[PDB]
Protein backbone atom coordinates (compact mmCIF):
# COMPACT_ATOMS: atom_id res chain seq x y z
CA UNK A 1 0.00 0.00 0.00
CA UNK A 2 1.22 3.34 -0.84
CA UNK A 3 1.29 5.48 2.74
CA UNK A 4 4.30 7.61 4.11
CA UNK A 5 7.41 6.28 5.63
CA UNK A 6 8.54 8.91 8.02
CA UNK A 7 7.12 11.51 9.44
CA UNK A 8 8.98 15.27 10.88
CA UNK A 9 7.49 18.56 12.28
CA UNK A 10 8.00 21.77 10.14
CA UNK A 11 9.52 24.96 11.45
CA UNK A 12 9.16 27.41 8.36
CA UNK A 13 6.19 28.42 6.50
CA UNK A 14 6.09 27.72 2.87
CA UNK A 15 3.26 27.75 -0.13
CA UNK A 16 4.04 23.45 0.82
CA UNK A 17 3.17 24.20 4.91
CA UNK A 18 0.02 25.60 3.54
CA UNK A 19 -1.42 23.07 1.35
CA UNK A 20 0.20 20.52 4.44
CA UNK A 21 -1.87 22.66 7.05
CA UNK A 22 -5.29 22.64 4.93
CA UNK A 23 -5.03 19.01 4.80
CA UNK A 24 -4.51 17.88 7.50
CA UNK A 25 -6.83 20.68 9.71
CA UNK A 26 -9.46 18.34 7.58
CA UNK A 27 -8.21 15.22 9.11
CA UNK A 28 -5.71 13.77 6.37
CA UNK A 29 -1.86 13.54 5.82
CA UNK A 30 -1.68 14.68 3.10
CA UNK A 31 -3.51 14.87 -0.92
CA UNK A 32 -2.22 11.53 -0.99
CA UNK A 33 -4.26 10.20 1.46
CA UNK A 34 -7.03 12.46 1.06
CA UNK A 35 -7.14 10.57 -2.95
CA UNK A 36 -7.31 6.86 -0.58
CA UNK A 37 -10.09 8.02 1.12
CA UNK A 38 -12.09 9.77 -0.64
CA UNK A 39 -13.16 9.49 -5.02
CA UNK A 40 -11.31 12.88 -6.38
CA UNK A 41 -11.09 14.24 -9.85
CA UNK A 42 -9.24 17.17 -9.44
CA UNK A 43 -8.61 19.38 -5.63
CA UNK A 44 -10.48 22.07 -5.45
CA UNK A 45 -7.79 24.72 -5.45
CA UNK A 46 -7.61 28.91 -5.50
CA UNK A 47 -6.08 29.89 -8.98
CA UNK A 48 -3.87 32.82 -7.75
CA UNK A 49 -2.33 30.73 -5.19
CA UNK A 50 -2.93 27.31 -5.64
CA UNK A 51 -4.04 26.94 -2.09
CA UNK A 52 -6.50 23.74 -1.35
CA UNK A 53 -9.99 25.65 -1.23
CA UNK A 54 -12.40 23.04 -0.40
CA UNK A 55 -11.99 19.26 1.01
CA UNK A 56 -14.83 17.00 2.66
CA UNK A 57 -14.15 15.09 5.46
CA UNK A 58 -14.57 12.23 6.90
CA UNK A 59 -18.25 12.58 8.33
CA UNK A 60 -18.64 14.20 4.26
CA UNK A 61 -19.23 17.73 5.92
CA UNK A 62 -16.91 20.22 4.04
CA UNK A 63 -14.30 22.76 5.09
CA UNK A 64 -13.49 25.88 3.08
CA UNK A 65 -10.20 27.60 3.01
CA UNK A 66 -9.23 31.05 2.55
CA UNK A 67 -7.77 32.46 -0.44
CA UNK A 68 -4.78 33.44 1.31
CA UNK A 69 -2.52 32.31 4.04
CA UNK A 70 -4.22 30.82 7.13
CA UNK A 71 -1.63 28.99 8.71
CA UNK A 72 -0.28 31.34 11.55
CA UNK A 73 3.62 30.52 11.83
CA UNK A 74 2.59 29.75 15.41
CA UNK A 75 1.03 26.73 13.92
CA UNK A 76 3.67 26.11 11.15
CA UNK A 77 5.59 23.84 14.09
CA UNK A 78 2.26 21.74 14.22
CA UNK A 79 2.38 20.61 10.74
CA UNK A 80 3.68 17.31 10.16
CA UNK A 81 5.85 16.49 7.13
CA UNK A 82 5.25 13.12 5.65
CA UNK A 83 8.43 11.25 4.23
CA UNK A 84 7.78 8.63 1.23
CA UNK B 1 -4.87 12.91 -25.08
CA UNK B 2 -7.67 15.63 -25.53
CA UNK B 3 -6.54 16.51 -22.13
CA UNK B 4 -3.07 16.54 -22.98
CA UNK B 5 -3.75 18.94 -25.93
CA UNK B 6 -5.15 21.30 -23.49
CA UNK B 7 -2.66 21.06 -21.00
CA UNK B 8 0.36 21.40 -23.74
CA UNK B 9 -1.98 24.95 -24.97
CA UNK B 10 -2.02 26.40 -21.64
CA UNK B 11 -0.01 29.26 -19.28
CA UNK B 12 0.82 26.27 -16.97
CA UNK B 13 2.30 23.81 -19.38
CA UNK B 14 5.61 23.79 -17.22
CA UNK B 15 7.99 23.40 -20.48
CA UNK B 16 8.99 25.93 -22.73
CA UNK B 17 7.42 25.63 -26.45
CA UNK B 18 11.10 25.77 -28.09
CA UNK B 19 13.56 24.20 -29.65
CA UNK B 20 17.15 24.84 -29.71
CA UNK B 21 19.08 24.32 -32.49
CA UNK B 22 21.93 22.80 -30.68
CA UNK B 23 20.40 19.42 -29.36
CA UNK B 24 17.01 18.39 -28.80
CA UNK B 25 16.58 19.07 -25.13
CA UNK B 26 13.42 20.30 -23.50
CA UNK B 27 13.48 23.74 -21.24
CA UNK B 28 11.49 24.19 -18.60
CA UNK B 29 9.65 27.65 -17.20
CA UNK B 30 9.42 25.79 -14.10
CA UNK B 31 11.78 24.15 -11.86
CA UNK B 32 11.05 20.55 -11.76
CA UNK B 33 11.51 20.14 -8.40
CA UNK B 34 8.61 22.57 -7.24
CA UNK B 35 5.74 21.27 -9.50
CA UNK B 36 3.22 19.23 -7.01
CA UNK B 37 3.44 16.00 -9.12
CA UNK B 38 0.04 15.46 -7.80
CA UNK B 39 -1.25 17.40 -10.51
CA UNK B 40 1.65 17.38 -12.91
CA UNK B 41 2.79 13.54 -13.73
CA UNK B 42 -0.74 13.03 -14.21
CA UNK B 43 -1.25 14.83 -16.58
CA UNK B 44 2.14 14.04 -18.47
CA UNK B 45 0.73 10.52 -18.34
CA UNK B 46 -2.34 11.11 -20.24
CA UNK B 47 -0.06 12.11 -23.25
CA UNK B 48 1.59 8.08 -23.25
CA UNK B 49 -1.00 7.75 -25.76
CA UNK B 50 -0.19 10.63 -28.15
CA UNK B 51 1.64 9.79 -31.41
CA UNK B 52 1.32 13.73 -33.09
CA UNK B 53 4.12 15.51 -33.55
CA UNK B 54 4.60 18.26 -31.89
CA UNK B 55 2.44 16.56 -28.53
CA UNK B 56 3.95 13.46 -28.26
CA UNK B 57 7.91 15.07 -28.54
CA UNK B 58 6.65 17.08 -25.05
CA UNK B 59 5.13 14.01 -23.27
CA UNK B 60 7.37 11.55 -23.46
CA UNK B 61 10.48 14.09 -22.84
CA UNK B 62 8.48 15.61 -19.81
CA UNK B 63 7.15 12.42 -18.55
CA UNK B 64 11.40 10.95 -18.83
CA UNK B 65 12.65 14.26 -17.07
CA UNK B 66 9.89 14.47 -14.38
CA UNK B 67 10.43 10.41 -13.71
CA UNK B 68 14.54 11.41 -13.33
CA UNK B 69 14.37 14.16 -11.22
CA UNK B 70 11.37 13.54 -9.37
CA UNK B 71 12.77 11.82 -6.61
CA UNK B 72 10.57 11.14 -3.07
CA UNK B 73 7.88 13.22 -5.34
CA UNK B 74 7.46 9.78 -7.45
CA UNK B 75 5.64 7.03 -5.50
CA UNK B 76 2.72 9.32 -3.31
CA UNK B 77 1.51 9.89 -7.20
CA UNK B 78 1.74 6.58 -8.26
CA UNK B 79 -2.15 5.56 -7.60
CA UNK B 80 -3.32 8.07 -9.94
CA UNK B 81 -0.91 6.57 -12.75
CA UNK B 82 -2.52 3.32 -12.76
CA UNK B 83 -5.85 4.55 -14.93
CA UNK B 84 -3.72 6.13 -17.58
CA UNK B 85 -1.22 3.40 -18.16
CA UNK B 86 -3.94 1.26 -18.44
CA UNK B 87 -5.45 3.73 -20.77
CA UNK B 88 -2.64 3.61 -23.24
CA UNK B 89 -1.63 -0.05 -23.31
CA UNK B 90 -5.47 -0.99 -23.92
CA UNK B 91 -5.74 0.80 -27.01
CA UNK B 92 -4.12 -2.36 -28.44
CA UNK B 93 -1.22 0.03 -30.43
CA UNK B 94 2.13 -1.23 -30.42
CA UNK B 95 3.88 2.22 -31.07
CA UNK B 96 2.07 3.08 -27.89
CA UNK B 97 2.81 0.17 -26.01
CA UNK B 98 6.44 0.28 -26.93
CA UNK B 99 6.63 3.75 -25.53
CA UNK B 100 4.70 2.54 -22.47
CA UNK B 101 6.81 -0.18 -21.45
CA UNK B 102 9.62 1.78 -21.96
CA UNK B 103 8.04 4.77 -19.38
CA UNK B 104 6.99 1.48 -17.27
CA UNK B 105 10.83 0.53 -16.75
CA UNK B 106 11.99 3.85 -15.98
CA UNK B 107 8.96 4.14 -13.52
CA UNK B 108 10.20 1.16 -11.44
CA UNK B 109 13.80 2.59 -11.06
CA UNK B 110 12.63 5.71 -10.69
CA UNK B 111 12.33 5.66 -6.69
CA UNK B 112 12.92 3.33 -4.21
CA UNK B 113 9.51 1.51 -3.72
CA UNK B 114 8.03 2.21 -6.73
CA UNK B 115 8.12 -1.52 -8.03
CA UNK B 116 7.03 -3.09 -4.67
CA UNK B 117 4.06 -0.45 -4.85
CA UNK B 118 3.27 -1.20 -8.77
CA UNK B 119 2.70 -4.95 -7.83
CA UNK B 120 -1.50 -4.67 -6.54
CA UNK B 121 -2.12 -3.12 -9.86
CA UNK B 122 -0.17 -5.67 -12.73
CA UNK B 123 -4.08 -6.97 -13.34
CA UNK B 124 -5.02 -4.16 -14.14
CA UNK B 125 -1.83 -3.44 -16.43
CA UNK B 126 -0.46 -6.17 -17.47
CA UNK B 127 -3.61 -8.33 -19.36
CA UNK B 128 -2.74 -6.79 -22.90
CA UNK B 129 1.02 -8.03 -23.03
CA UNK B 130 -1.11 -11.25 -23.97
CA UNK B 131 -1.72 -10.13 -27.24
CA UNK B 132 1.92 -8.79 -27.68
CA UNK B 133 4.13 -11.47 -26.04
CA UNK B 134 6.45 -13.47 -27.93
CA UNK B 135 10.80 -5.34 -31.22
CA UNK B 136 7.69 -5.57 -28.71
CA UNK B 137 8.24 -9.24 -27.97
CA UNK B 138 11.81 -9.26 -26.29
CA UNK B 139 10.22 -5.36 -24.85
CA UNK B 140 7.86 -7.34 -22.90
CA UNK B 141 9.84 -9.87 -21.64
CA UNK B 142 12.67 -7.25 -20.80
CA UNK B 143 9.99 -5.02 -18.66
CA UNK B 144 8.55 -8.13 -17.08
CA UNK B 145 11.54 -8.84 -15.63
CA UNK B 146 12.18 -5.27 -14.62
CA UNK B 147 9.04 -5.38 -12.77
CA UNK B 148 9.83 -8.84 -10.98
CA UNK B 149 13.70 -7.24 -10.18
CA UNK B 150 12.64 -3.95 -8.59
CA UNK B 151 9.02 -5.50 -7.20
CA UNK B 152 10.26 -7.63 -4.25
CA UNK B 153 9.13 -10.93 -3.25
CA UNK B 154 5.54 -10.72 -4.30
CA UNK B 155 6.14 -9.82 -7.75
CA UNK B 156 6.81 -13.04 -9.48
CA UNK B 157 3.75 -14.56 -8.59
CA UNK B 158 1.65 -11.75 -9.39
CA UNK B 159 2.97 -12.03 -13.11
CA UNK B 160 2.82 -15.05 -13.34
CA UNK B 161 -0.98 -14.65 -12.69
CA UNK B 162 -1.83 -12.46 -15.52
CA UNK B 163 0.96 -13.39 -17.79
CA UNK B 164 0.49 -17.29 -17.51
CA UNK B 165 3.67 -17.77 -20.10
CA UNK B 166 6.21 -15.85 -17.98
CA UNK B 167 9.38 -17.47 -17.09
CA UNK B 168 12.34 -15.74 -16.01
CA UNK B 169 15.85 -16.29 -14.31
CA UNK B 170 17.12 -12.67 -13.28
CL1 LIG C 1 10.83 7.89 -19.50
Amino acid sequence: DVKPKSVSHAKKWSEEIENLYRFQQAGYRDETEYRQVKQVSMVDRWPETGYVKKLQRRDNTFYYYNKQRECDDKEVHKVKIYAY
Amino acid sequence: STAFRKFYERGDFPIALEHDSKGNKIAWKVEIEKLDYHHYLPLFFDGLCEMTFPYEFFARQGIHDMLEHGGNKILPVLPQLIIPIKNALNLRNRQVICVTLKVLQHLVVSAEMVGKALVPFYRQILPVLNIFKNNIGDLIQETLEAFERYGGENAFINIKYVVPTYESCL
